[PDB]
């Protein structure tokens, strides 16, 4: 597997600086089985997401589940039955900074990610143990399905 | 000068809704009701006919 | 006196070739992009025309696995041939049935 | 016997960053094109121009 | 120009099937850039294209 991120979310506000692009939502969310936050676009007139919808999401380095190749280039045409979209809304792009509250040290308690979707932006902050694969410049999917409980 | 024989806009024949305008005009019809009962229902053709200064019969009475 | 010239992109690769079709516009150079961007032997289609004072469209097509693009260019001519036939073959039957209740109706 | 420099509009100055410039507007090319328009910071009084 | 001091130049004669058509069946004649009014302000060119269009619909002069 190259799941580079999985964890389960749930929606407590959307778009609270106000900002209200057209077509897209932010969604800041938090955490169940790790500690962390998560401020997400989404596009809302395809994947419509409302306040206290939790989904399961997935960040990972290939979507051919059977070993990590990593390709790169988009087919539309070859469709292969190892692909990890068994989620519903799937994203594409580059990671572009991390940061975190290092003093003096490496890798400190409370790491970010700042994961660029075309133009759809995200951050993950949390430990840094959970954020390991994350390096600069490296493109990431993003694999997000709703639950309903 | 006189009228145009097609509208600018798009090419329909408007050249000949000129006698047939007046002698709704001199009827009492009025000019909302003189141009759909003629046919033309966009406003640029309508515009022609109804916004033209027929200005050869003022300019035929200097003839030899 | 031909109106087709096809410009290779290193003289070599035959993949790329950006057809210019003399004497035409956006009328078939955006029905032929349409139906070859339904070809999946095609990772890009598109088309532009030179400069509005002339009068000639490139068209790019770019075929992956191992095609020349003279194939999807002839497959998309036929297969805009194939649409123009049946739609006129519609039209020309659907008139017939109404102008035959037009008249076959009180008259 | 013996304005504060005009109107304030929200605009951020370019040496000290003051949120508000005052401004006059004044009509120096020909009536073929534009207007013109001279602000003035708060601050700093720093005065740059525009040709719209 | 117009009657509120907005010179243009012809600058290319546009071939008629290139116009953008409206839902009405209707070609423009002129086109206009959006990019002449904001450091000019005739706001008298919005209201008599909307007076002359109401005007040439129902057969009114408009004052
Ligand atoms: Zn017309
Ligand atoms: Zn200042």
């Amino acid at each position: 597997a190259g799941i580079l991120f999985e964890d389960i979310f749930d929606v407590k506000d959307i778009d609270p600086e106000g900002k209200k692009f057209d077509r897209v939502s932010r969604l800041h969310c938090e955490s169940e089985s790790f500690k962390m936050d998560l401020i997400l676009d989404v596009n809302i007139q395809i994947y419509p997401v409302d306040l206290g919808d939790k989904f399961r999401l997935v960040i990972a380095s290939t979507l051919y589940e059977d070993g990590t190749l990593d390709d790169g280039e988009y087919n539309p045409t070859d469709d292969r039955p190892s692909r990890a979209d068994q989620f519903e809304y799937v994203m594409y792009g580059k990671v572009y900074r991390i940061e975190g509250d290092e003093t003096s040290t490496e890798a400190a308690t409370r790491l970010s990610a700042y994961v660029s979707y075309g133009g759809l932006l995200m951050r993950l902050q949390g430990d840094a143990n959970n954020l390991h694969g994350f390096e600069v410049d490296s493109r990431v999917y993003l694999l997000m399905k709703k639950l309903a409980f | 000068m006189i009228i145009p024989v097609r509208c600018f806009t798009c090419g329909k024949i408007v050249g000949n809704k000129w006698e047939a305008y007046l002698g709704l005009l001199q009827a009492e019809y009025t000019e909302g009701d003189a141009l759909d009962a003629l046919g033309l229902k966009r406003y640029c053709c309508r515009r022609m006919l109804l916004a033209h200064v027929d200005l050869i019969e003022k300019l035929l009475n200097y003839a030899p | 006196k031909t109106a087709l010239e096809m410009v290779q992109a290193a003289g070599t690769d035959r993949h790329c070739v950006t057809f210019v079709l003399h004497e035409e516009d956006h009328t078939l150079g955006n029905s032929l992009r349409y139906m070859i961007m339904k070809n999946p032997e095609v990772e890009f289609c598109g088309y532009t025309t030179t400069h509005p004072s002339e009068s000639k469209i490139n068209l790019r097509i770019q075929t992956r696995g191992t095609l020349p693009a003279v194939e999807p260019f002839q497959r998309g001519l036929n297969e805009l041939m194939n649409v123009c036939q049946h739609v006129l073959d519609k039209f020309e039957a659907s008139i017939k049935d109404y102008k035959d209740q037009k008249a076959s109706r009180n008259e | 016997l013996g304005e504060c420099q005009g109107p304030v509009v929200d605009r951020r100055c370019p040496r000290c960053g003051h949120e508000g410039m005052a401004y006059h507007t004044r009509q120096m090319r020909s009536a073929d094109e534009g207007q013109t328009v001279f602000y003035t910071c708060t601050n700093c009084k720093f005065q740059e121009k525009e040709d719209s | 120009a117009s009657r509120h001091g907005q010179k243009g130049i012809l600058s290319r004669l546009w071939p008629a099937e290139d116009m953008p058509f409206t839902e009405s069946g209707m070609v423009p004649d002129i086109l206009f850039n959006p990019h002449g009014f904001p450091s000019r302000m005739t706001i008298g060119m919005l209201i008599e294209s909307m007076a002359g269009k109401s005007a040439a619909l129902h057969g009114l002069c408009h004052d």
